[PDB]
C-alpha cells in the first residue's frame, strides 16, 4: 500500500513466543514474495524510536547529479592543411548518455525514465607546444553551442552559414565566464525514455537493435566563434548533464561486467574475478573460509 | 540600481547544486504523462527486494554454480556447513545483490538485514539446520556449541521450503561505514554460520546431495547516507563506437 | 487454498493442484486503453475470446546441462491463432499476458526453476562489439536459450533478477508458476513485429537431479493474451 | 527562485516521499499474513 | 573555502609570461570510494561524488559540508583503538573518518611549467 | 533583469564573514542529536572554574 | 552532615566518616538508555545487583617519589565478577560508575591527592613520534602510573585538570573522595574491549610527609558500575 | 539570506545565550550556601 | 560477596549484616558442618588500606 515514508521504521519491544500454528520465520520463496519476517518475531527486541531520514535515497536525489556525458578536444588553429577527419575549429556530437560508465550504470538501474536535463558546458584551453613550445597566454575565446534537432542540417565548417541559427537554440559563452548552462525539457515522443529497448528501430530488418527511435535527441554543434590566431591552441569542451523532475519505473539488475560499447549491452567480463563472466564475486578458498577473520 | 557584492563561491560549478536554469526551448510542451507500472520513488524500495547471495564464491564453482550451496549427509554430528562474510564494501557473497549494489553507492548504512534460505532438495529429503549470527568482537565460530550462543534460528525442512534469519541492527553507533578496513569497529558486522542441527537424510532414490539458495534483503528500518561513486564500475578507455558519435 | 488454482479465459481453462500463489506484475492487472491515454483515433477492434485465450507453446526438455530458455512477447505468439491474424492485419496492438509455466516430476526429484518476466530484455552479445542481429533476437514460437544465464545474456546479474516479476518452480514444493503481466511500454500502443515488451525467462538455478529411474522432464509454457486491442487495419504483412 | 516562464526550468523536486515497496516485495494476488504459513 | 594561487616556474625558465586563469576540480571522495590516480583519470567524471569546478580568477570556491559523523558528535579525543584486533591506530575514532579531498587542474599542461598552491 | 552594481569588498574572502553557502551533500540527514553531559555554550563558564 | 556518608549498591556498602562531599560529574546521575536514544534493537540484559556493586581494586602505596596512578574504565573492571562476564559475552555495553577513593593517615601526616575523572584521556608518548601501543594503554585492573603528571601524560597541564570532575583528598581534611560518573560517550553504547570512556587519575600534588614513625600509606580504589546494560549476546571473547 | 534547501547550509547561529556554569563550578550533590562553612 | 567497608572514626563500631540467604526455609544445627542444610558460608576481614 502507498504511504508517506520520511524515516526508517521504529522497533517495538517483543516478548517470548510459543504459539502452535504460528511460524513467522518460515516463508515460501516460490511465490515470488520477499520474506515478511519481522525482527520482533525472530528475536526479542526493545523499543527503538528511529529518527534516521531516508531522503538521500530518493530517486530524485540519487539521479539529480551533474555527470560528465561528453568530452571533446580539438585544435584551434589555421586548418588549411588539415585532414578531413580533423575537427577544424568545431565539432559535432550525437547526444547520448552511454559514453561514460558512472552515469550510464546509474541510469540503467531503471527501465523507463522521465526527466528534464540541465546541461552545463565547461571549456578549458591550452597553448600548443608541438614545435611552438612557447607560452604567450590563454585567449578568452567565444564559443557557440547550437542544438541541431532531428532532420535539421548540421554545420560543415567553422564559418558555415548554418551557424546563423534562425530557429535553432544557440548559446554564446566565453571561456572566462562561468560554465554555460541551459535546461533541455523532456523531449521524448513517448511518456518516458526507454533506457532499454528490446526492439528494432525500422520497418525493415537492418535497423539498429536496442535503441528506441522515440528517444533520438539530435546533435550538439560547438565551434569557436573567433577566427584562428597566428598560433595554435587545444580547446577541450566538457558537457555535463543533470536530470531533474525525475520519474522512474521498473528497476533492473545492475550492470556487473564492464561495458564494451555505447551501442549495445555486449559483455566480455574481466580476465579473472571479480566481475568475470564465470565469476562475478572474488574467490575464497572454501565456503567455510572467513576472508577477514578477526583473531585476537 | 541595487548595491551588491559577490560572495566566495560565486561563479563555481558545483555538481550537486540545485538551481533553476534557462529553458533552451521556449513554449515546449512535453508529452503527456501516462501511467506505467512499477514506479520507484525511493531506492530503499529496491533494497527491500530479496536477491541471491554468491555464497559459493570458490574457484571450483562456475557461473550459476556459485549461487547455490550443496549439502550432503554427514557421518559426524554438529558439523559446520558454510559461513558468510557480512562485509558489503569488501568483495564477498553480499556484494552482487540488490541491497549490496544499491548500498555501495553510499558510505553509511543502518538497519536490520534478513537472510532467507530455500531448500531445493527432493520432497523425500529431510533435515534440520541451525543458522547463527554472531555479533562482532571475536573470531568466526567454528563449532556449533559456540555459534549457538548468538542469534540463531533452527530450521526444520518441510512444506514451507524457506526460513528467514534476521540479522538485527546491533551497533554501538547509529550508522556503520562501508570502509575498506573490514576489521574497523565502525564497519564490522559479525558473521553468519550454518551448522547441521541433526543431518540431511534422504532415501536411496533421492539425490544424496541437495542445494540451498541464500537470499538477502534489508528490512524497512534500513537507511543509507553520503552518496558516493560506486566502485563496482569503471573504464580505462573510451567505449567502442563512442568516437563515432563525433563523426 | 493457495495451492489449487483454475484459470479460465475464452474457451481455454487450466487447473493446477501444486501452485504456490500467482504473481501480478508490480501489483497491476491488465486493462483496455482508456480514452485519456489513447493516441490512435480509429476505432480499435477488441476480439475478446477469439484472442484472449491460452496458447500452449512447444515443450522443452529439462536436461542436466540445460542453461535455460526464453520467449519474447508478443513475438512468440505473432503467428498463432486469431491473435496472430490480428497482429498481422494491424499496424498497432496492445495487450497484457497471463503466463502459466508447467513442470512436474516425482517426489524423488529435485530442482529449482526461476520463472521471471523481464520488461525490455535487451540482449547483448558475448565477446564482440557487434550488436545482436535480427535472427538472434526474433525467434518466434520456438524461443531461445540463454548463452550465459549467470549474467542474463546482458552483462547484468542473474542473482538480482528477482527485482523483476517472478515465481519459482521448486520441484519439492510446486509444479507450476503463474504470472499476470500488464501492458508494459513507454507508448500506449506499439508495432508488434519490431518491439517486444516482455521476455519470459526460465532458468534452472538448481539442476534437475534424482537417483530413481530417469524420465523425460518437459517444461511447458501456456500464454494467454489479455485485453487485446488492435488499431490501423490493413492487408496482412506477417 | 525561478523567474523563467517555462515550468521545466525549475530546480529539482526532492519532496516526493511516497513509497509502495509491495509492488516489488509482495506482488501476489493473495496477500500473506504474519505468522501464518504461506503455503 | 578553497583559495588558489599560481606562480611561474623560474627554474631554468626564469622568464615571466603572465599567469594563466586555470580551471580546477575539487572532488570529495568518501570512505570506500576510489580516488583518482592521474590528472586525466576517468574517476574525475564524478557520477555521484560532489565536485566543484572553479577558476583562479573567481573568488575562492566555497561549500558547506554537513555534520557527517556516524555518532551524535565528533570525538576530538578518542581513548581507544579503531579495530577489533590489537594493531589498530590509537587515539583516532573511526566514527569520525571523513575521506579524501582530490584536487586537479582541469586544463592540460602548457608548454611551460607553473607552481600551483591550494 | 535587476540593475545592480558591485560595492568595494565584493569577491573578498573575510575569515570572519557569516553567510550561507551551498550544501555539498543534498538531502543528507545528520545523525540524531543525543544528550551528552558537560555541554558548554559560553567560554566564560570555563574561566569561572578554579 | 557532609563528612559522613554511606554508599550501598547491590550486596556492597561503604561508610566513610571523613568525607567532604561527593561530586556528580557535570551535575548528572547515571541512567538507563532511553528508547528515543537507543540504536541496538535487541532486548538488553540489565543484571542490576549482579553488576551494579562495588569492586575493590588492588591498593597502591603512596611513597615520597610517587608520580601518580591511573585506571581506565571499563578496562580495569573487564575481568572482574559478573560485570567482566557480561562484558566478555556481549558486543555492546553501557554504564555509569560510582568511584570511591580511600586514603587515611594520622593527624601528624600531610599530603594532597587530586582525584579526577578524565573523559577520553587519550595518552601521548614522550619524546617520540610513535603513538602509544596497546600494551601501554590497556593495563587492566593493575592500572598504570603517570610518566609526567605535570602535563597529564598528554601534553596538557595538570594545573587545569580541575576543569574535569574531581575531588581532593587533603590528609588534614578528609580521607576519601567520591565521584559519580554518568555515561560519557559520543555513541549510546560501545564495545568495552577497545574504548575507554573514563580515566581515573590520582596525582599527589602535595607529597606525603611526616616526622612521626613511618607507616605504609596505601591508596584504595572501589568502583561500582551503575545502570549496566549489555547488547549483542554471543560466546565469550575476553 | 538562505535560499538553499538544506538547513545545514545556513549561516552561523550566535544567539544561544543559555549558561549553566554550575556544571563545572559546583558539581556536588549537596549545594553549598553562602557564608555557611562548607565542611 | 556481601561486604561493608569500615572507616575508623568517631563512630567506633560498624555492623556487617549476614542476610538470610538460604535455599530452604530453615537450616539445621547438625554435626555435618559441610551439609547443604547447615553450612552458612564464611566471614572474612581484610585490610582496606
Ligand atoms: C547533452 C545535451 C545538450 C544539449 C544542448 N547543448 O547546447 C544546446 C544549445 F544549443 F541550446 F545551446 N543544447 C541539448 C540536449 C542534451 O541532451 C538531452 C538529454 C536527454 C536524454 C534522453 C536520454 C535517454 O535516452 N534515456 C534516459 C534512456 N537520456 O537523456
Ligand atoms: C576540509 C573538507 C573539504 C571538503 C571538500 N572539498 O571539496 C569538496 C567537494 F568535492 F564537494 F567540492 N568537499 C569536504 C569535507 C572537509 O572536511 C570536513 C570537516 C569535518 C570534521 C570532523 C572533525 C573531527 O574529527 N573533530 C572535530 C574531532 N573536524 O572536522
Amino acid at each position: 500500500i502507498e504511504s508517506i515514508i520520511k524515516t526508517a521504521t521504529d522497533t517495538v519491544k517483543s516478548e517470548i513466543n510459543a504459539e502452535l500454528g504460528v511460524v513467522p520465520s518460515l516463508n515460501a520463496v516460490e511465490t515470488g514474495a520477499t520474506s515478511n519476517t519481522e525482527p520482533e518475531e525472530a528475536i526479542q527486541t526493545r523499543t527503538v524510536i528511529n529518527q534516521h531520514g531516508v531522503s538521500e535515497t530518493l530517486v530524485e536525489n540519487f539521479l539529480s547529479r551533474a555527470a560528465l556525458v561528453s568530452k571533446r578536444s580539438f585544435e584551434y588553429k589555421d586548418h588549411t592543411s588539415s585532414t578531413a577527419r580533423a575537427d577544424k575549429n568545431f565539432f559535432k556530437w550525437t547526444i547520448n548518455t552511454r559514453s561514460f560508465v558512472q552515469l550510464r550504470r546509474k541510469l540503467e538501474l531503471f527501465t523507463y525514465l522521465r526527466f528534464d536535463a540541465e546541461i552545463t558546458i565547461l571549456t578549458t584551453v591550452a597553448v600548443n607546444g608541438s614545435g611552438n613550445n612557447t607560452y604567450v597566454g590563454l585567449p578568452d575565446l567565444t564559443l557557440q553551442a547550437m542544438f541541431v534537432p532531428t532532420g535539421a542540417l548540421t554545420p560543415e565548417k567553422q564559418d558555415s552559414f548554418h551557424w546563423q541559427s534562425g530557429s535553432n537554440a544557440s548559446v554564446f559563452f566565453k571561456i572566462s565566464d562561468p560554465p554555460a548552462r541551459i535546461t533541455i525539457p523532456f523531449m521524448c515522443i513517448n511518456s518516458a525514455y526507454s533506457v532499454f529497448y528490446d526492439g528494432f528501430a525500422g520497418f525493415e530488418k537492418n535497423g539498429l537493435y536496442g535503441i528506441n527511435p522515440a528517444d533520438t535527441i539530435g546533435n550538439l554543434c560547438v565551434r569557436i566563434v573567433n577566427e584562428h590566431q597566428p598560433v595554435g591552441f587545444t580547446v577541450t569542451v566538457r558537457v555535463y548533464m543533470k536530470p531533474k523532475h525525475i520519474k522512474a519505473w521498473a528497476p533492473r539488475p545492475p550492470r556487473t561486467l564492464p561495458y564494451m560499447s555505447i551501442a549495445n549491452a555486449n559483455y566480455k567480463g574481466k580476465e579473472r574475478a571479480p566481475n568475470a563472466l564465470s565469476a562475478i564475486i572474488g574467490n575464497r578458498d572454501s565456503v567455510k573460509t572467513m576472508p577477514h577473520n578477526i583473531v585476537n | 540600481g541595487v548595491p551588491t557584492y559577490l560572495l566566495p563561491g560565486s561563479g563555481q560549478f558545483l555538481t550537486t547544486d540545485d538551481h533553476s536554469s534557462a529553458p533552451a526551448l521556449p513554449c515546449f510542451n512535453p508529452t503527456p504523462e501516462m501511467h506505467i507500472p512499477g514506479q520507484v520513488r525511493n531506492m530503499l524500495e529496491v533494497v527491500q527486494v530479496e536477491s541471491m547471495m554468491e555464497i559459493n564464491n570458490t574457484e571450483s564453482a562456475v557461473g550459476m554454480e556459485r549461487l547455490k550451496v550443496d549439502i550432503s549427509a554427514l557421518t559426524d554430528v554438529d558439523q559446520l556447513l558454510f559461513n558468510i562474510p557480512l562485509d558489503i564494501q569488501l568483495d564477498g557473497p553480499l556484494r552482487n545483490t540488490l541491497v549490496g549494489n544499491i548500498s555501495r553507492y553510499y558510505t553509511h548504512w543502518s538497519g536490520s538485514l534478513e537472510m532467507t534460505f530455500m531448500f531445493c532438495g527432493s520432497f523425500m529429503a529431510a533435515g534440520k539446520l541451525i543458522l547463527c549470527y554472531t555479533p562482532p568482537g571475536g573470531s568466526c565460530p567454528t563449532t556449533r556449541e559456540t555459534a549457538m550462543l548468538g542469534t540463531h534460528i533452527v530450521w526444520d525442512f518441510g512444506l514451507q521450503s524457506s526460513v528467514t534469519l534476521i540479522i538485527p541492527w546491533i551497533s554501538g553507533s547509529h550508522y556503520r561505514m562501508f570502509n575498506n578496513d573490514a576489521k574497523s569497529t565502525n564497519a564490522n558486522v559479525g558473521y553468519v554460520t550454518c551448522f547441521m542441527q541433526t543431518n540431511l537424510i534422504v532415501p536411496s532414490e533421492s539425490s544424496d546431495t541437495c542445494s540451498l539458495i541464500g537470499f538477502i534483503a534489508a528490512k524497512d528500518d534500513f537507511s543509507l547516507r553520503l552518496m558516493r561513486d560506486s566502485p563496482d564500475i569503471g573504464q580505462l578507455d573510451h567505449l567502442h563506437a563512442a568516437e563515432a558519435a563525433y563523426q | 487454498s493457495d495451492r489449487v488454482l483454475q484459470l479460465k479465459l475464452g474457451n481455454s481453462a487450466i487447473v493446477t493442484q501444486e501452485a504456490a500463489n500467482y504473481c501480478c506484475a508490480y501489483g497491476e492487472w491488465p486493462n483496455y486503453l482508456p480514452d485519456h491515454e489513447a493516441v490512435a483515433i480509429d476505432k480499435p477492434t477488441q476480439p475478446e475470446t477469439a484472442t484472449d485465450r491460452f496458447y500452449t507453446l512447444k515443450s522443452v526438455k529439462w536436461e542436466t546441462g540445460s542453461t535455460g530458455w526464453w520467449w519474447k512477447l508478443p513475438d512468440a505468439l505473432n503467428n498463432i491463432g486469431m491473435f496472430g491474424q490480428n497482429v498481422q492485419h494491424h499496424y498497432l496492438y496492445r495487450s497484457g499476458f497471463l503466463i502459466h509455466v508447467q513442470c512436474n516430476a516425482t517426489k524423488f526429484h529435485q530442482g529449482a526453476l526461476l520463472v521471471v518476466a523481464i520488461p525490455e530484455h535487451q540482449r547483448g552479445a558475448h565477446n564482440t562489439n557487434t550488436s545482436p542481429g535480427f535472427d538472434d533476437i526474433m525467434k518466434g514460437e520456438e524461443g531461445g536459450t540463454f548463452n550465459h544465464p549467470y549474467v542474463l545474456d546482458d552483462g547484468t546479474s542473474l542473482a538480482c533478477a528477482t527485482i523483476f516479476p517472478h515465481q519459482w518452480i521448486n520441484l519439492r514444493t510446486n509444479n507450476s508458476a503463474t504470472i499476470v503481466l500488464p501492458w508494459m511500454n513507454a507508448a500506449p500502443m506499439d508495432f508488434p513485429l519490431r518491439h517486444n515488451q516482455w521476455t519470459l525467462a526460465i532458468i534452472p538455478v538448481v539442476p534437475l537431479g534424482t537417483r530413481t529411474t530417469s524420465s523425460m522432464v518437459p517444461i511447458t509454457v501456456s500464454i494467454a493474451p489479455m485485453c487485446c486491442e488492435f488499431n490501423g487495419l490493413r492487408h496482412a504483412i506477417t | 527562485i525561478n523567474f523563467y516562464k517555462d515550468s521545466y526550468a525549475a530546480s529539482a523536486s526532492k519532496q516526493d516521499f511516497s513509497q509502495d515497496p509491495s509492488k516489488f516485495t509482495e506482488p501476489v494476488v493473495e496477500g500473506l499474513k504474519a505468522g501464518a504459513p504461506v503455503l
